[PDB]
């Protein structure tokens, strides 16, 4: 069946499996660094502001306990494609929670795929996004926390959607809920159990707000970045697996076509030699 | 017919001596190939991929004369060469139909210092 | 090899025509096609696709077509067939 | 089927040699080769590759080569050919 065409398509699958197999190696190499970076940066000042605020008894007595009617969603996704199904899951969950009720979420995306995938379903809702992050570090994550602070004044709540890197092969989507600056300052000024006199409360309230916001942001990026390489490695493994299976199947058909070719040509030679 | 020559020498010990014989035969591909060459020269129309129409008969004779009898037995350890790496080729295909066991020799094991060439997994 | 299948089938029709039941089993029939292909090629016949004769279909059909279930008036006998085929690469 | 293409081509040469313009449309030529192959095979001629005769190339070439744009000295006529070919699987 036109052996020349089959042998070409078999060559293409071989290259795909090759490059697919190579990207898997890089996926594991980068996952190693992310895991090393995550383990070193994880649980950094996480829950600290939450713990002390809970330790503040007088604050809880006067804590304004209401349900935020309008919140801000900041999903975290990878910018490079062919990273796995983690991006599809994040854009899927936010799509469900957003498609249900519209005009109640700002939906500031993070990552090319996260923003691109949510551009068409939610036009006029997402206005800006962050992409092309050179590296993950606290100074950068703080700049991201500031941008969310500027856009969080309009909404009564802020939450981040990202993948949680619980295992090298298991990444579960996890979402944190963070209150805006306005609610935090009004809530923080009631702090009385923990003295703040070295810097005055008017300054400490704003400074500790950044720590409360950047810590969650910085932690989420690591979990998502680690899940990216983890999900990418698995994707290349499954992709390379499928590439090999198909390549082997075509090899059988190529041999079958080879036998038919010899049979066809051989009968022609015998037909001419008969007469 | 050189393959049958060794078989005849073995059949002597099988029947007369009544003792077990071990018949080593070079890769059967050249055996089946010679049968195809002689067939073409004699003027017989070749098979699908050039083999002789008497492949089953020519090969069945050798594969059947090698068995266990009441007087003795002739165990044949013959190599198998797959032309063009095509397992569906008539020569290896018809041969596998008769083979009871297969001894696959692996090159990797030799490098590690282990020098039984037989592969434990590939062998069946 | 070409005649053995038909010889056994005739033995089964005996029980079929006498109201009895018979189950004839045919080993791999690819051996028959090779055997019939041998005779065909040796007869200088024109080979078709895969070097098999054009009448290879009628070869197997005429055999399996004789295995059926006779009515009750003729005896009610039957003749079950279990033809076998060997696939090289499972295609 | 073997002469119909050349037959219609002759009708076109009339307009061609008379300074006129004619458009001839040959339907599937593979069917002509089958008829020309059949006509040649039945004559007990040695077949070529794919069972077609050796001069099958000369068949279509002789037919299509007639279509041309005559010079003004002969009237300036022209014959345009639009042969059709049917492919099995786009090969």
């Amino acid at each position: 069946a036109n052996l020349k065409q089959l042998k070409i398509r078999m060559k293409a699958i071989g290259s795909i499996k090759k490059i697919t197999k190579a990207m898997k190696m890089v996926a594991a190499s980068k996952m190693k660094a992310e895991t090393s970076r995550l383990e070193n940066g994880r649980n950094f000042a996480v829950g600290s502001v939450q713990k002390m605020l809970e330790n503040e008894s007088y604050v809880q007595k006067k804590k304004s306990t209401t349900a935020p009617k309008s919140t801000l969603l900041v999903p975290i996704t990878s910018d490079k494609g062919l990273c796995g199904s983690v991006n599809s899951s994040i854009v899927r969950e936010v799509k469900r929670l957003a498609l249900n009720n519209r005009s109640a979420f700002g939906l500031l995306p993070v990552g090319e795929k996260g923003s691109s995938g949510l551009s068409r379903p939610f036009p006029d809702l997402l206005k800006s996004s962050i992409v092309n992050i050179q590296n993950v570090n606290f100074p950068t994550a703080a700049a991201i926390a500031h941008q969310v602070s500027t856009q969080g004044a309009g909404y009564d709540q802020v939450t981040l959607i990202y993948n949680h890197f619980k295992n090298a092969i298991s990444y579960v989507v996890k979402h944190q809920e963070l209150l805006p600056r306005a609610q935090f300052l009004n809530l923080f000024k009631y702090v009385t159990r923990h003295e703040a006199v070295e810097p005055e409360l008017e300054y400490s309230k704003n400074y500790f707000f950044e720590l409360y916001m950047a810590s969650s942001v910085y932690n989420a990026l690591l979990n998502s970045s680690a899940s990216e390489q983890a999900s990418r490695m698995n994707a290349m493994e499954n992709a390379s697996k499928n590439a090999g299976e198909i390549l082997s199947k075509l090899t059988l058909d190529y041999n079958k076509a080879r036998q038919a070719k010899i049979t066809m040509e051989l009968i022609e030679i015998i037909s001419g030699a008969s007469i | 017919r050189v393959g049958l020559t060794g078989l005849t020498v073995a059949e002597y010990f099988r029947d007369e001596e009544g003792k077990d014989v071990l018949l080593f035969v070079d890769n059967i591909f050249r055996f089946t190939q010679a049968c195809s060459e002689v067939s073409a020269l004699l003027g017989r129309i070749p098979s699908a991929v050039g083999y002789q129409p008497t492949l089953a008969t020519d090969l069945g004779a050798l594969q059947e004369r090698i068995t266990t009898t009441q007087k003795g037995s002739i165990t044949s350890v013959q190599a198998i060469y797959v032309p063009a790496d095509d397992l569906t080729d008539p020569a290896p295909a018809t041969t596998f139909a008769h083979l009871d066991a297969t001894t696959v020799l692996n090159r990797g094991l030799t490098e590690l210092g282990i020098y039984p060439a037989v592969d434990p997994l590939d062998s069946t | 090899q070409f005649l053995a299948p038909y010889s056994g089938c005739a033995i089964g029709e005996f029980f079929r025509d006498n109201g009895k039941h018979a189950l004839i089993i045919y080993d791999d029939l690819s051996k028959q096609a090779v055997a019939y292909r041998q005779m065909s090629l040796l007869l200088r016949r024109p080979p078709g696709r895969e070097a098999y004769p054009g009448d290879v279909f009628y070869l197997h059909s005429r055999l399996l077509e004789r295995a059926a279930k006779m009515n009750d008036s003729l005896g009610g006998g039957s003749l079950t067939a279990l033809p076998v085929i060997e696939t090289q690469a499972g295609d």
